[PDB]
RNA sequence: GCUUGAGUCUCGUAGAGGGGGGUAGAAUUCCAGGUGUAGCGGUGAAAUGCGUAGAGAUCUGGAGGAAUACCGGUGGCGAAGGCGGCCCCCUGGACGAAGACUGACGCUCAGGUGCGAAAGCGUGGGGAGCAAACAGGAUUAGAUACCCUGGUAGUCCACGCCGUAAACGAUGUCGACUUGGAGGUUGUGCCCUUGAGGCGUGGCUUCCGGAGCUAACGCGUUAAGUCGACCGCCUGGGGAGUACGGCCGCAAGGUUAAAACUCAAAUGAAUUGACGGGGGCCCGCACAAGCGGUGGAGCAUGUGGUUUAAUUCGAUGCAACGCG
RNA sequence: GUUCCCGGGCCUUGUACACACCGUAACAAGGUAACCGUAGGGGAACCUGCGGUUGGAUCACCUCCU
């Protein structure tokens, strides 16, 4: 639906989540995946073989709307990151390019309170 | 962070994500800033890279194996 | 072009990588005989099989 | 152990039929120890195997051995930290004496009359991959593909 | 009176130095609208909570608040604390080439004064993120602890009080003296700066070392080395860097700074072992690939136990059980 | 073949131990690094936030470029 061929496909792998999103070149989001969906919960949050089957709930119930040169913009320095491109490129897709626009402050805010 | 390398490629090579920073940023901002810490432990990995120096220039006067 | 049968290319050197200086004089590479000597003296090194 | 690089040794072969294959083959059949009373039984099995086979007890031994040899063996080789299994390519070495293992092994299955006969069984049966010592090698060779990716 | 001491002027330099204010941009939270799914968060695992009153997520637009990625460099400024975006206004400290001068105008110092991270409190604004007290789910024998969902003081700005510290390269301050290399960082003089250099002169700082000192480790031109000068501090630890009095304080306390009694230690550096769910390597059928056994069955022998008139005692994980 | 496993040995690393490994708070990285200062709280050790220091440990492996 919609009708769109360059989706932006936000690949945010945190640190134990990673999840995957096509969207509109305007920004009408089309579908989403996540490595916490597609089951694997625990230290499996964390591996790019979750983001791995995370590209793939990306791949079907997608077709519906036919992207084929995907803007792949991967966001959060995670665990995945290639093996979730590489899944795409054996998905049947053609990454047009794969571009890191992930979040970054200038310091901004102070990070979080976690870890020890 | 951009690559495209046309169409020819069925690869990633996101080569460029780790020749800018990747996990640079991170460092910082993903457990809490702690100000001083880092500081320290930079100081022994100084000692330890120096003494690296020290090595290579200890090295070159013998080593008669 | 060996460094054990012929050896300095550089005024008094061995060529392994040791000696550089020209105070060596005659002092072998051990390992593999390079006499720190004039690589005009190479202009001189007959050798054998 | 920790420093074996060395291979085999020679074997003294069989006294009629110059194969050293066929005398390894004389070596697993042997049971208690006692030679020449099963090897005499080799005798006395491969020459009707290889006519229920159809050919000469050279090339009917070939061809019913060509199907019980082994191609790969998964063995507990981990690099990673994950468990898993390594597919490893089999030396020249050991193909033969994994195929002619598993024929006695078999061989001692189907327990029908003199073992003559039931190695007659087994290899004849083996020429055509049916029967248990092929199903055998059947088994292993379908183990092989789901680990064949890490290199 | 004269100058190798202090210091000033002429000409220049770099910067998270301080006070007040303005501004740009990303991200987090929330609100409204377009889209859409059945999941989001987190942990070793789980769960309260949110959600079909369409959350999490994405785009556009907008209102607050704190802080400045990459540049970043045992790099820089400063008495110290402390402090990283840019700029405007005021302005301080440090240093250098070449000269002119008063002519030791120099140093430290109890009582005293000023600066004084963070935090607490009074007052006026304020709240995205996180977070004392507290509620809830659990690992657990228990949780007022590790973790997570919320959340107040606080975090931020300005005016004061408390005037406290590992305010510690633990190295007080000014001056003089003492073979070098690698650097980092900021200027200048001289020569073909023809080009990413060479030879000197000062500041700050790091590593390896010599003269020297010390218990050792090691510091080493910025010294724990060699002297002069000034102040403070110690006479075993605990009691105790505390109570109370002077002084100050709304509050939390702080500064100066004790005793009785008690023990016969307290402290520091450096090593050989014990141990490691720390690392590397080497050996043995330990394992990988196979054959043959005990255990399922019969016989023979021995032990615990039982029983009996008595069924010697010893050995009794490995190293007792075809042993005496 | 030494990565898995049982035992032995050499080198190295760390110890406030050598009397020699109600709650574990420090000493191995004590499996949540330690210590001082400030405020508050809790049966109690101490905990949380903030600043500072070294009287602190390993910088061993798994994947990519000549």
């Amino acid at each position: 639906r919609k009708q769109v061929s360059d989706g932006v496909a936000h690949i945010h792998a945190s640190f134990n989540n990673t999840i995957v999103t096509i969207t509109d070149r305007q920004g009408n989001a089309l579908g989403w995946a996540t490595a916490g969906g597609s089951g694997f919960r625990g230290s499996r949050k964390s591996t790019p073989f979750a983001a791995q089957v995370a590209a793939e709930r990306c791949a079907d119930a997608v077709k519906e709307y036919g992207i084929k040169n995907l803007e792949v913009m991967v966001k959060g320095p995670g665990p995945g990151r290639e093996s979730t491109i590489r899944a795409l490129n054996a998905a049947g897709f053609r990454i047009t390019n794969i571009t890191d626009v992930t979040p970054i402050p200038h310091n901004g805010c102070r990070p979080p309170k976690k870890r020890r | 962070i951009k690559v495209r390398e046309n169409e020819p490629f069925d690869v990633a090579l996101r080569r460029f994500k780790r020749s800018c920073e990747k996990a640079g940023v991170l460092a910082e901002v993903r457990r809490r800033e702690f100000y001083e810490k880092p500081t320290t432990e930079r100081k022994r990995a100084k000692a330890s890279a120096v003494k690296r120096h020290a090595k290579k220039l200890a090295r070159e006067n013998a080593r008669r194996t | 072009f060996c460094a054990r049968i012929f050896g300095p290319v550089k005024d008094y050197e061995c060529l392994c990588g040791k000696y550089k200086r020209l105070k060596h004089r005659g002092v072998i590479c051990e390992k593999c005989g390079v006499e720190v000597t004039q690589t005009k003296v190479r202009r001189e090194r007959m050798g054998h099989i | 152990p920790r420093r074996r690089v060395i291979g085999q040794r020679k074997i003294l072969p069989d006294p009629k039929f110059g194969s050293e294959l066929l005398a390894k083959f004389v070596n697993i059949l042997m049971v208690d120890g006692k030679k020449s009373t099963a090897e005499s039984i080799v005798y006395s099995a491969l020459e009707t195997l290889a006519q229920r086979s159809g050919k000469s007890e050279l090339e009917a031994f070939e061809v019913a051995l060509e199907n019980v040899r082994p191609t790969v063996e998964v063995k507990s080789r981990r690099v990673g930290g994950s468990t898993y299994q390594v597919p490893v390519e089999v030396r020249p070495v050991r193909r033969n004496a994994l195929a002619m293992r598993w024929i006695v092994e078999a061989a001692r299955k189907r327990g029908d009359k003199s073992m003559a006969l039931r190695l007659a069984n087994e290899l004849s049966d083996a020429a055509e991959n049916k029967g248990t010592a092929v199903k055998k090698r059947e088994d292993v060779h379908r183990m092989a593909e789901a680990n064949k990716a890490f290199a």
